[PDB]
């Protein structure tokens, strides 16, 4: 169904596998950012994905929100003190592309406890849309989920769930996922959501469109099994009671296994 | 900034404010100016231009306008555009007494399916096709315009902006208030829009919503679960709606040959599913002689 856009798919995947190198973070631009740091990074990341759930956000935002601040974060240097204003002019910014019914300036401004002013949020959403030239129709990890989704037989919402809970764990650690594209880190989580609920593996019918076989995801798959493993015992945990609701079927309250073949 | 455009003339106004057509004083190009103001002090640079900018950059085909710069300032946005003659609107009502030749329309019809195919296949939802977005030159080209209402889709689609569309342009699944909506809006509004090129009348001029779909209703027949499954399960559905049997294309666009028949009863599929693409209505008969006219302007 027309839903599903069968005559386009096949382009637009091939079209995000090629947009998504260009709107690439620099791998290991941390090391380059004087002040800033990774946990700095997962503890803005855990902020944001609670606005998130008070804002009653899309995923997708949150995915775009991260690109955004990896992008500019590539390119400018910035002090602790601004970090959080980049990241709340990042999800303005995500929520104006992505939202039906995106919050108010204000409520952006609140979400920071008044550290910053009005004017610093909105001069900031300019200088963010000068520095990314205004290239913000970024693919994300969501974007390849929902499409590899659709080579379930049937569909099941425990998959699901699981796949979309670990890409967003992904989203925390920029070490190592800086390394990982956001279609690598997809059909990673993928496959693992899979093997955790069904025992099923990563299908032909997707080695086919995608081109990645499991020798080829090996490597995301062992930094991704193991973020999974240790999610309890993580600094940051604003995704793991996300993901115990009901409305994601309380997935992140599963027992991950403990090996893979 | 701006040393390097002089205005000419307000070329109309629109989502932003005042379309200037300008002239570079140093390469001689003729452009069109948008003038966006920025909020500066309340809601910041709107999601209206957001969206605009960043999904033009994307789009590079011949059948899509051409952004070719966008200039800052702290108080400012100004979208440079390539410079198009008139738009489809304004050329139909010029053309009311010479009515338009059919290479002309079957040329321009062609040329809105490369342009919309060119969306789709980049995940880009136009949702706002009509003439008055449509812009052509003295060369016969036309190209898909003001991207101010577009949306990058992800797959499947998911629940977007229900209030989309202008009301005469606007596909029968957005009337009856559905869940989700795909590229097949975009295809309604064009098979409107072929018809209004034939005719030089607008297809389904409602003065409402269920003015709107009873004016659908009187002409492709009113919709049920054979043509449409799940038509009657639909939220706006009302089981009380007359049963209009379906009008002849013959009466409904006399001028138009059994291939345009076809391929625009095909546009006009109620069914999302069923209705043709921009990729399928490419290769239908219709276009095996399609050449490129100019207009008479």
């Amino acid at each position: 169904g027309v839903n599903e856009v069968p005559d386009y798919h096949e382009d637009i995947h091939t079209y995000l596998r090629e947009m998504e190198v260009k709107c690439k973070p620099k791998v290991g631009y941390m090391k380059k950012q004087p002040d800033i740091t990774n946990s700095m990074r997962a503890i803005l990341v855990d902020w944001l994905v609670e606005v998130g759930e008070e804002y009653k956000l899309q995923n997708e935002t949150l995915h775009l929100a991260v690109n955004y601040i990896d992008r500019f974060l590539s390119s400018m240097s910035v002090l602790r003190g601004k970090l959080q204003l980049v990241g709340t002019a990042a999800m303005l910014l995500a929520s104006k592309f992505e939202e039906i019914y995106p919050p108010e300036v204000a409520e952006f401004v609140y979400i920071t406890d008044d550290t910053y002013t009005k004017k610093q949020v909105l001069r900031m959403e300019h200088l963010v849309l000068k520095v990314l030239a205004f290239d913000l129709a970024a693919p994300t990890i969501n974007q390849f989920l929902t499409q590899y989704f659709l080579h379930q037989q049937p569909a099941n919402c425990k998959v699901e769930s699981l796949a979309m809970f670990l890409g967003e764990l992904s989203l925390i650690d920029a070490d190592p996922y800086l390394k990982y594209l956001p279609s690598v880190i997809a059909a990673a989580a993928f496959h693992l959501a899979l093997y955790t609920v069904t025992g099923q593996s990563w299908p032909e019918s997707l080695v086919q469109k995608t081109g990645y076989t499991l020798e080829t995801l090996k490597p995301c798959l062992l930094d991704l099994h193991q973020t999974y493993l240790r999610a309890p015992q993580h600094a940051q945990q604003s995704i793991r009671e996300k993901y115990k609701n009901s409305k994601y079927h309380g997935v992140s309250l599963l027992n991950p296994p403990e090996t893979l073949n | 900034s701006m040393e390097n455009f002089q205005k000419v003339e307000k070329i109309g106004e629109g989502t932003y404010g005042v379309v200037y057509k300008a002239r570079n004083k140093l390469t001689g190009e003729v452009v069109a100016l948008k003038k966006i103001r920025l909020d500066t002090e309340t809601e910041g640079v709107p999601s209206t231009a957001i969206r605009e900018i960043s999904l033009l950059k994307e789009l590079n085909h011949p059948n899509i306008v051409k952004l070719l710069d966008v200039i800052h300032t702290e108080n400012k946005l100004y979208l440079v555009f390539e410079f198009l003659h008139q738009d489809l609107k304004k050329f139909m009502d010029a053309s009311a007494l010479t009515g338009i030749p059919l290479p002309l329309i079957k040329s321009y019809l062609f040329q809105l399916l490369q342009g919309l195919a060119f969306c789709h296949s980049h995940r880009v939802l136009h949702r706002d096709l009509k003439p008055q977005n449509l812009l052509i030159n003295t060369e016969g080209a036309i190209k898909l315009a003001d991207f101010g209402l577009a949306r990058a889709f992800g797959v499947p689609v998911r629940t977007y902006t229900h209030e989309v569309v202008t009301l005469w342009y606007r596909a029968p699944e957005i009337l009856l208030g559905c869940k989700y909506y795909s590229t097949a809006v975009d295809i309604w509004s064009l098979g409107c829009i072929f018809a209004e090129m034939v005719t030089r009348r607008a297809l389904f001029p409602g003065d409402s919503e269920i003015d709107q779909l009873f004016r659908i209703f009187r002409t492709l027949g009113t919709p049920d679960e054979v043509v449409w499954p799940g038509v009657t399960s639909m939220p706006d559905y009302k089981p009380s709606f007359p049963k209009w049997a379906r009008q002849d294309f013959s009466k409904v666009v006399p001028p138009l040959d059994e291939d345009g028949r076809s391929l625009l009863s095909q546009m006009l599929h109620y069914d999302p599913n069923k209705r043709i693409s921009a990729k399928a209505a490419l290769a239908h008969p219709f276009f095996q002689d399609v050449t490129k006219p100019v207009p008479h302007l």
